[PDB]
RNA sequence: CAGAGGUGAAAUUCUUAGACCGCACCAAGACGAACUACAGCGAAGGCAUUCUUCAAGGAUACCUUCCUCAAUCAAGAACCAAAGUGUGGAGAUCGAAGAUGAUUAGAAACCAUUGUAGUCCACACUGCAAACGAUGACACCCAUGAAUUGGGGAUAUCUUCACGUUUUCUGUUUUACGCGAAAGCUUUGAGGUUACAGUCUCAGGGGGGAGUACG
């Protein structure tokens, strides 16, 4: 059965910190405890080991990036520009 | 502290202090060019 | 054993690639 | 008067009624 | 002045800015980085309303010729303009009077061009979406 | 008082006067092409040529080509309600190292026996015409010096090549180069500047 | 798309093999007709296969797709990196 | 009571949904482009009295070379067109 | 170098260390004039600089394949101008609130100078418009003359593809019987209805209270 209506992983806090701060922290907590895609090995295998360290147990590899997510939106621009300049 | 004391909790004097104040007197907003909530664009901060 | 095997194969293949590239450069030069 | 102005008056009265009901409850 | 014979013509550029509020008669060189005389219609009339009138712009032209002949310039290239931009493109009332008074005063008119600014695509202009409710 | 000298591509030099050497250089002087080339074709009267000062010799200012543009009255006149207007922007680098941007405008015309109200073109043919114009301009202007490039544009010999070579694609009422601007210059060379002007006129 | 259709036809009526070890075995036995490798492959791992193909004079095709893409083209629910066709 | 079968604009039953508005020439009011009255005007810079004086004093303009004109497109709101 | 601005007229402003004006340049943010129209595209809301790129959509051509697979809908779902809300950017122009001039018996307004939120972007909400053709979707018949957009078939001109004539399919507009209280509609109906039956679906029952109260 379903155990909470809307308060998900944040249900461990009880009634204790304010609805909006809990709702704001929930998205980052979910993304930080999720599992992310590995471009090499082609599967969902990346897990966080500290505030910016992501580790893939399949390929046995560690990557630097993002506090609560594997890739930040700012890095996509850098990779696109680098690839285009290399193509030139 | 320069701000301590009183029967109510308050600062008796302006909290903007000079750039030439001696150590011990330089507490508060130091050499502030402006105070209050900014309306409009936010400028850059620094010399 | 797997690390030793990987190192052996990598050594051989890299040396072959280097030899081919250098020979191609010299043949273009001459 | 203008129906838009009358609707504004109705909205203001309804908002006041909701606030009064919340305070009185 | 310049080292030329009496017959030889020395050429300048006159910028004529005719809005509804006022009129400008500005004389420069070909580059535009050096100016000789600048007389406006508001320097010859004691009322704000008469600043742009064709009469007021007429006097601004004559006093330009008096000083210009002293500087050693006898011919002018015309560059007329209006407000432009996001505003009206129609020139003001004093544009005709300013140019005509230059010709009768004894200035050799060269080539005439229209240089009012025009936007390829512009910004929003004054007034609401209801316009000016006069 | 100083004198402004145009390069050797134009016949009537010494076209302006002005009223300390560091401040003088860099000024831009504008003149009408009909005055320099001294021709009565009634078509070069609508072209303005700009020159920039690079070196002052005595009281003579030695200039170099800056830009060229058609007057607003002529450009406004060639617009018709039931036609198609096409524009093209081309950037080409010459042999010397000058890179220039060109703007080209073309208009459609109806056929001799056409009985339709309008003469709109098709987007496929407009794109094909645009592709041809940039290809030939990039080819001819990239193998000549700055002196030859100005002569081609001012003498109106490059424009006649497009109208002849692109009329089969679409019937054209008129095709003109609206504006030419120099957007990049190489390093300054004293020897190159003197060669362009040849024998300078004397000034008093 | 042509290569995907051809591989589908081969799988419907032919004999193929998945896996680096089995592909190398087919190359050693001289029972291989074509080898297909995906793009996301480690350099040394792909280099051994390419070296064997060159030595045996066997044609080699580069898929330019993920290993998950190659598995989907093969019509499977698992990722495959190397494919060896023994009978067409 | 419908006054015009085109409702004062050149937009039929259903072929468009929205047309970019433009500012009136005089008051600056925003009106749809197909509803605004639009005229293109070409006018002489100077009138006959002033043109004769300038042409006589100009070594460039004369019988053969004509004087330049001003070409503009003017779009007005329906009110500004009636008053003008 | 002695004013510029603003107005019916002025005052609101700004300017001798100097505005307004003229020339070239630099920075940032919006926006792509004219051509632009009883034109084109989209289910609607909506959509105009060029080049490269990704997945789509309609019409046309066909002696290709399949064989009733369809029309319209409670419940349910998705999208939806502007204003507005939250969190991060950006801040050129314009500009609710406000401030200072005008006007007026009076001006809180209309006019002038400014000016914050807004306006622009990404993500997440809101779910309303004279959201109008004030006209639900699908199918059949129907008179005349215009045009015009896209494709196809047959048989007078120009340059080294465009155009002319006649048919044709799809769109998109202008100008008879019949109908209507009238205004008016009219191959794309508001026609074919007391001579009343092609199919489905959403609303209405004199005017206010009122789209209000309670849930
Ligand atoms: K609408
Ligand atoms: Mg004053
Ligand atoms: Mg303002
Ligand atoms: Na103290
Ligand atoms: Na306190
Ligand atoms: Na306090
Ligand atoms: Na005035
Ligand atoms: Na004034
Ligand atoms: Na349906
Ligand atoms: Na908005
Ligand atoms: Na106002
Ligand atoms: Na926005
Ligand atoms: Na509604
Ligand atoms: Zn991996
Ligand atoms: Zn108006």
């Amino acid at each position: 059965a379903k155990r909470t209506v809307k308060m998900g992983v944040m249900g461990r806090y009880g009634t204790r910190y304010g609805a909006n701060p809990r709702k704001r922290a929930k998205k980052l907590e979910v993304s930080q405890h999720a599992k992310h895609f590995c471009s090499f090995c082609g599967k969902f295998a990346f897990r966080r080991k500290a505030v910016g360290i992501w580790r893939c147990d399949g390929c046995s590899k560690t990557v630097a990036g993002g506090a609560y997510t594997l890739s930040t939106p700012n890095n996509s621009t850098v990779r696109s520009t680098v690839r285009r300049l290399r193509e030139l | 502290h320069p701000h301590g004391g009183g029967n109510h909790q308050h600062i008796g004097h302006p909290s903007t202090v000079s750039r030439h104040s001696p150590p011990g007197q330089k507490v508060g907003l130091i050499a502030a060019r402006r105070t209050g909530r900014i309306r409009g664009g936010k400028a850059v901060k620094g010399a | 054993h797997d690390q030793v095997r990987d190192r052996v194969v990598r050594a051989f293949l890299v040396e072959e690639q280097r030899i081919v590239k250098q020979a191609l450069k010299e043949h273009s030069k001459m | 008067m203008r129906p838009k102005w009358h609707k504004k008056r109705i909205k203001r009265l309804k908002l006041r009624r909701r606030r009064m009901r919340q305070r009185s409850k | 002045g310049p080292n030329v014979k009496k017959g030889d013509l020395v050429y300048g550029v006159v910028h004529i800015f005719a809005s509804f509020n006022d009129t400008f008669v500005h004389v420069t060189d070909m580059s535009g980085r050096e100016t000789y005389v600048k007389v406006t219609g508001g320097m010859k009339v004691k009322a704000d309303r008469d600043e742009s009138s064709p009469y007021a712009a007429m006097m601004a032209a004559q006093d330009v010729v008096a000083r210009c002949k002293e500087c050693g310039i006898n011919a002018l290239h015309v560059k007329m303009r209006a407000v432009g931009g996001v505003r009206t493109k129609s020139p003001g009332p004093g544009a005709q009077a300013a140019l005509r008074a230059l010709a009768r005063a004894g200035m050799k008119i060269g080539r005439i061009e229209d240089v009012t600014p025009i936007p390829t695509d512009s910004t929003r202009r004054k007034g609401s979406r209801r316009g000016r409710r006069l | 008082w100083y004198d402004v000298v145009a390069p050797a591509n134009f016949e009537k030099r010494q076209f302006a006067k002005t009223i300390a050497a560091d401040v003088l250089r860099g000024r831009v002087f504008e003149a009408n092409l009909a005055d320099l080339n001294q021709s009565a074709g009634e078509e070069e009267a609508y072209r303005k040529v700009r020159f920039t000062v690079q070196e002052v010799q005595g009281r003579n200012l030695l200039t170099q080509f800056h830009s060229m543009e058609v007057t607003t009255d002529k450009m406004a006149s060639l617009l018709r309600k039931w036609c198609t207007t096409m524009e093209t922007t081309v950037e080409v680098k010459t042999a010397d190292g000058y890179t220039m941007r060109l703007f080209v405008v073309a208009f459609t015309k109806p056929q001799a026996n056409q009985q339709s109200r309008n003469c709109y073109a098709k987007q496929r043919l407009v794109k094909w015409l645009r592709m041809r114009i940039t290809k030939m301009i990039k080819r001819r202007l990239s193998k000549v010096q700055i002196k030859e490039a100005v002569s081609l544009l001012t003498r109106n010999v490059l424009s006649d090549a497009l109208v002849r070579r692109c009329n089969p694609i679409l019937p054209l009422r008129e095709l003109r180069i609206r504006k030419v601007r120099v957007v990049r210059t190489p390093k300054f060379d004293a020897q190159a500047l003197l060669s362009a002007h040849g024998t300078i006129p004397a000034s008093v | 798309d042509t290569i995907n259709a051809k591989l589908q036809l081969v799988m419907k009526s032919g004999k193929y093999v998945l896996g680096t070890q089995q592909a190398l075995t087919t190359l050693r036995q001289g029972r291989s007709k074509l080898v297909v490798i995906a793009n996301n492959c480690p350099p040394i791992r792909r280099a051994e296969v390419e070296y064997y193909c060159t030595l045996s004079k066997t044609p080699i095709h580069h898929y330019s797709g993920n290993n998950l893409d190659l598995g989907t083209a093969c019509g499977k629910h698992f990722r495959t990196c190397v494919l060896s066709v023994t009978n067409v | 009571t419908t006054k015009r079968r085109n409702h004062g604009r050149s937009k039929p039953a259903h072929s468009r949904g929205r047309v970019k508005p433009i500012h009136c020439f005089n008051c600056g009011r925003l009106t749809p482009k197909d509803k605004a009255v639009g005229r293109f005007v070409v006018r002489r810079m100077l009138d006959a009295a002033s043109a004769r004086d300038v042409a006589e004093a100009s070594p460039v303009y004369g019988a053969n070379f004509p004087m330049p004109r001003l070409y503009m497109k003017q779009r007005f709101c329906i009110a500004c067109a009636i008053h003008s």
